[PDB]
């Protein structure tokens, strides 16, 4: 008889690994012991299709860092993660003066501490974050981009002047809350191209599902 | 201090846990919601909406497409032939599959509850005739002929008289559970049939195309219900 | 069957057929404490909320189908365009009226639709590689709207036959030839720009294909009046 | 005078070991650094026969996860206990999307943290699970299966890219808790031959108890 | 002594010896909120609910014992099996009543019982290696019943001793010569397959065997007569 | 914060403690019990109830 688990709150639950920052010793990858994660709720293959049963939504959302060695180990090392909101400078170097700005919180933990984990509230200037966006911000290259989406930046990094004695792995799960929708669409069935935008294969068009082969037999 | 004990779980990170935790802007006031039309609270409310049933889910052909959304019904056929049969089986392959409601039963494990699926022929306003449009419960099977299945539940659609009619499947229940290969699915068994037969041949004067098409919409109805949260897709967002 | 008036604009119509109001919600105005309180924003009356009848399309039997943007739609047409360029902010609602003229002897459906901030999406180089993006021509097509090429994934890879999960009615010619729909003004802020952003567009696809006999006029006339409704303009150039 | 202890409740209570995970470094034995625990109350030997003096039972399970290495050691490792409920696929390999999909619930814990702890609820589509089932589910092999039992799966596995630097093993017990019971019926007799049905060894049938010599010496 | 009717069955029987009803509860209905209120589920009454009377089993000195399945047992016979098999779903309850004929000078008692769920066990090729499941024949053995092969542990690896914690009543010549029970529908679901799931199990066997001397009548006949009580079917076929 | 002391017994895991866990499946709402017939609620009702006694345990 109950019907809560189909309320949009219940749909979009859950914590999603949405990033996974790689700190390598040696290599070629993320080579100044820091990484710049801008806020990507798309991070979590399924959610995008998802969101997109709907053209406006609005939510907070609690990120959780889950750091470790690829081989999962743990070990004494401190970490700094710096959410840098939207409109603020993000780091450049492992020295950049972003790192010590006040307005960007940052949380600090060991990799031995359980899980970090902070609250994002709603950042958009407008009323709601809208995935689609019919126009270009004031043939182009701008056509459908809602900028007034940015959630904001998380940089990870060691702590220290000198580099890490080990190699690390940061994964950030992000759980939605407090979910609000608005104007329902079709939902998305042709694969996805481009983060950015809706374009699709033209080749590839494919039927929505299965097909037979004929409709008087089953 | 307190006296406390910790107890397991402590320090365990339960992606499902929705505690909750510390603000990383304290004072930071987000701008205010204003009032936007249209707000879904409820998937259920979507699954109530009517969308295009392909019954005729055939061609493939890219250009073809679009034939899927209609099956038609033409003079050529006679009286008593199966014009086509489809089953109601929202969550699994097939024409559902192009229902808003069969994808979202995609988001989900267990449901229930009636569905219903209007039918609307779009022939020509001289055109006339009749269709018998048949409802054989789970356990049945697709009746031979018009004959039998004029013996189950079934209605007699004129066409003529009426544009649209509406067939309402009184209960499908995707609960019972299968271990096949070695992927454990939950699927119906409770297939009722769907089998619509010309009962009179397509009557037409002088002037009127031969051939017209019928569109179904299909939608679940108010007791209808789903459980168990399953993410699953095949379009995920791209590298 | 009765004709109707606002201004010097009459067009003929059956009494009343079931209009459809977008998502429950009949266009109102923006109340005196708002964000721009002090650039009163002025509502239009007169000529401006009237009837306007855009160019009839054909509907072929080949025909894919037909996309408006709003306001877009009107941007380039007298007095409404008027104030839609030389306005800086722009709020208002909608009624359409999409109407076809057959007989009793032509067949088809249509799904008349409205969807808001449709996105158009390009092929994609067939291949898919190629992040190419539409034109301003595919993107904001004027008053002579714009042909489909793509209707199953309405050129956006979404499924039309999901489309009636929005504001929507169908014209099936056996037993009707009118739509009616009330769009209420939809977006993330209370005004925007009239020129760069189109709050949603206007679908209008043929489901059961348009057909006839050989000798019966083989074009059928898509005619689309619309009016607006609680217009609102601010910031004047 | 009390009788607490008779109750289903308690009859019931208590933590049983109901499943060993073996994560070995080399080895046959799950070889590839993860395993998959269908669940089954059966694994504490005792538990059989006890819920089978009922026909019908209803209840809620509390599982601990208490690991370590074989020596007993505890080691800086993270762990993923994931939950895959029925009706959703279990992962096939150390890469399976699975691990990541959001609607498997999992807890990320550190060996040298205390136990993980966590409640699984009635997951049946029936009103009661049901030990036996006189029928097919629509001379057999499908006889006496009444598959609406199935709780759920465990995926244990350590956590990383890369192979755990050392040898694990993850004991799982269960403790059932909120019982209900219905049609008691005779207690088991004859030993137990396979998981799945009644057999019992025709050649060997017992009596269900001891013996004497004679009905008249004590 | 009195004879009964219901329809166009009569069976003559005693007054009324003590009946038994199985876990204190009367077979019942199933009310309109439920989960199949759309598809209203037929309540047979007329001749569906009425005196079946089986194949009489005849009790030696040798007898095992024997058993039914139920709704197995009638799915074969008549008017109810007409129903069982051509109907969706079904739920009932029924009224058994097992006879013997017997003089002042034979001697015996049997122990009758209803066990819901009744699965049968095979004797795993002796050695208990082999996973053999029992025949169908076997599982579900019509109006003729079957009989066991091991009652010491009811061909199921469980004590007959012990089978008295099952809804019961003894037949012990010396004593009386009938006994009945009243059965529930007794099920985790409230309605269900009547051709693959058998509810519940009729045991009758001896545990005081058989006995007379010789020149009377050396085998006595054990007749179940047995009546649908509160029957319902779902989805017609 | 609030002043607190962990005592003796902090991070054990005792098999019989009773205690409450976290919830796996927050949302699901698992399927209503109906009524069945027969619910045994204690043990000592299926002690009063009379079964066979083999007073005569001799043969195998
Ligand atoms: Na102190």
């Amino acid at each position: 008889h109950s019907t809560a688990e189909t309320t949009l709150d219940s749909f979009f639950s859950r914590a999603g690994l949405v990033g996974e920052i790689d700190l390598p010793l040696k290599g070629t990858t993320n080579p100044n012991g820091y990484a710049n994660w801008d806020i990507d709720i798309t991070g979590y293959a399924q959610m995008r299709r998802k969101v997109e049963l709907f053209t406006y939504m609005r939510f907070d959302a609690e990120f959780t860092f889950v750091a470790c060695t690829p081989t999962g180990e743990v070990v004494p090392q401190l970490l700094q993660y710096m959410f840098v909101p939207p409109g603020a400078p993000k780091p450049d170097s492992r020295e950049s003066l972003a790192w010590q700005t006040a307005t960007n919180p940052s949380v600090f933990v060991k990799l031995s501490d359980p899980p970090a984990q902070v609250s994002v509230p709603f950042m958009s200037p407008a009323s709601a974050y809208q995935w689609f966006y019919d126009g270009y911000p004031t043939k182009d290259l701008e056509y459908g981009a809602m900028p007034n989406n940015m959630m904001g930046t998380f940089s990870v990094r060691t702590v220290g002047t000198s580099k890490s004695k080990y190699p690390l792995v940061v994964r950030i799960y992000m759980r939605m809350k407090h979910v609000r929708a608005w104007i329902p669409r079709p939902m998305r069935n042709q694969n996805y191209l481009f983060k950015a935008n809706p374009n699709y294969a033209g080749n590839s068009i494919k039927p929505t599902g299965a097909s037979r082969t004929a409709i008087t037999t089953l | 201090g307190f006296p406390t004990e910790l107890k397991p779980g402590t320090n365990q990170f339960l992606t499902t846990d929705d505690g909750v935790s510390a603000p990383i802007l304290p004072n930071f006031h987000p701008t205010p919601c204003i009032h936007i039309p249209g707000e879904v609270r409820n998937l259920l409310e979507l699954c109530q909406v009517e969308t295009i049933l392909e019954v005729n889910n055939v061609p493939t052909n890219a250009t073809s497409l679009m034939e899927r959304l209609r099956f038609p019904v033409s003079a050529q056929a006679g009286k008593g032939e199966l014009c086509a049969v489809f089953r109601a089986d929202p969550g699994r392959n097939g024409p559902w599959q192009s229902t808003l409601l069969g994808q979202l039963c995609g988001y989900y494990t267990q449901w229930s509850g009636s569905l219903e699926v209007t039918f609307m022929f779009t022939g020509s306003f001289m055109a006339t005739g009749k269709m018998l449009i048949a409802y054989t419960p789970p356990g049945g099977p697709l009746p031979k002929d018009r004959a039998t299945a004029m013996l189950g539940t079934h209605v007699i659609w004129d066409f003529g008289l009426q544009s649209s009619v509406t067939l309402v499947i009184p209960w499908i229940s995707n609960t019972h559970y299968r271990a096949h290969a070695r992927d454990g699915v939950f699927d119906y068994y409770t297939t009722g049939l769907v089998s619509i037969w010309y009962q009179t041949n397509y009557v037409v004067p002088i002037g009127a195309p031969n051939t017209a098409y019928i569109i179904a919409l299909a939608a679940a109805q108010k007791n209808f219900t789903m459980k168990l949260c399953k993410d699953a897709s095949d379009i995920l967002q791209t590298g | 069957v009765a004709q109707l008036t606002i201004g010097n604009s009459t067009i003929t119509t059956q009494e009343a057929a079931n209009i459809i109001v977008g998502y429950g919600e009949w266009p109102s105005y923006c109340s005196d404490s708002d964000a721009t309180a002090v650039d009163k924003p002025t509502r239009p009356d007169v000529s401006v909320n009237r009837f306007y009848t855009l160019d009839t399309k054909l509907w072929e039997k080949s025909s894919k189908g037909w996309y408006w943007k709003f306001p877009d739609v009107l941007t380039e047409t007298g007095v409404f365009g008027q104030n839609a360029q030389f306005h800086y902010l722009y709020r208002s609602g909608f009624c359409i009226h999409v109407q076809c003229n057959a007989s009793k002897f032509h067949q088809g459906a249509l799904l008349v639709a409205v969807l808001p901030e449709y996105v158009i999406g390009t092929v994609a180089g067939g291949t898919g590689t190629e992040d190419t993006h539409p034109p301003y021509k595919q993107t904001q097509p004027g008053a002579d709207g714009f042909e489909l090429q793509h209707p199953y994934v309405l050129d956006a890879g979404i499924p039309i036959s999901q489309l009636t999960v929005c504001p929507h009615q169908w014209i099936n010619l056996r037993t009707n030839n009118c739509a009616t729909i009330i769009v209420p003004y939809i977006n993330a802020l209370p005004f925007d720009s009239a020129l760069n952003h189109c709050n949603f567009g206007l679908l209008v696809v043929p489901i059961s294909p348009l057909d006839y006999d050989q000798g019966a006029t083989p074009v059928i006339p898509i005619t689309i009046t619309l009016a607006p409704m609680c217009s609102e303009f601010a910031g004047l150039r």
